[PDB]
């Protein structure tokens, strides 16, 4: 998800509907990437509660 | 953007068009090699981010 | 396409024939390269 706003924000800065420089949908199979989120706490458990 | 505002280099795509110096042959159904490469390059576009 | 005994003239057939005629005319060798006006280089 966070990649999508980067491309959308990039398009706004260049004043174009679609941007040449994109952070998403590249040719690289970057399917193992992880990013910080609110599910996991400091002990490795879920934050369902 | 900062690099562009302090660099003495200007990108002028008309150099490519002048060098080719090919007149329009849209009447011909086929595309000449000179006209074909110009279509791929699209010198009209001015975004060089 | 238009081979059976039941022939009915229609605008679609007219358009098809027109397209064939236009393609045949445009694919002629001399028609490919020709002009009524002259460019600067050929004038030179």
């Amino acid at each position: 998800d966070e990649a999508d706003e980067a491309t959308k924000k990039q398009a706004k800065d260049t004043d174009k509907s679609k941007a040449q420089v994109t952070y998403s949908d590249t040719g690289i199979n970057n399917a193992n990437e992880l990013s910080r989120s609110g599910n996991v706490d400091n002990e490795g458990g879920s934050n369902q509660k | 953007v900062l690099l562009q505002r302090i660099s003495p280099l200007q990108i002028d795509p008309t150099i490519i068009s002048n060098t080719m110096s090919t007149v329009s042959e849209s009447t011909t159904q086929t595309l000449s090699p000179a006209s074909s490469i110009l279509g791929k390059l699209r010198p009209s576009n001015s975004d060089f981010s | 396409h238009g081979l059976h005994g039941n022939m009915t003239l229609t605008s679609s057939d007219i358009q098809r024939h027109i397209t064939e005629f236009i393609s045949s005319w445009q694919n002629h060798p001399i028609v490919q390269v020709s002009a009524d006006v002259e460019n600067k280089k050929t004038a030179q």
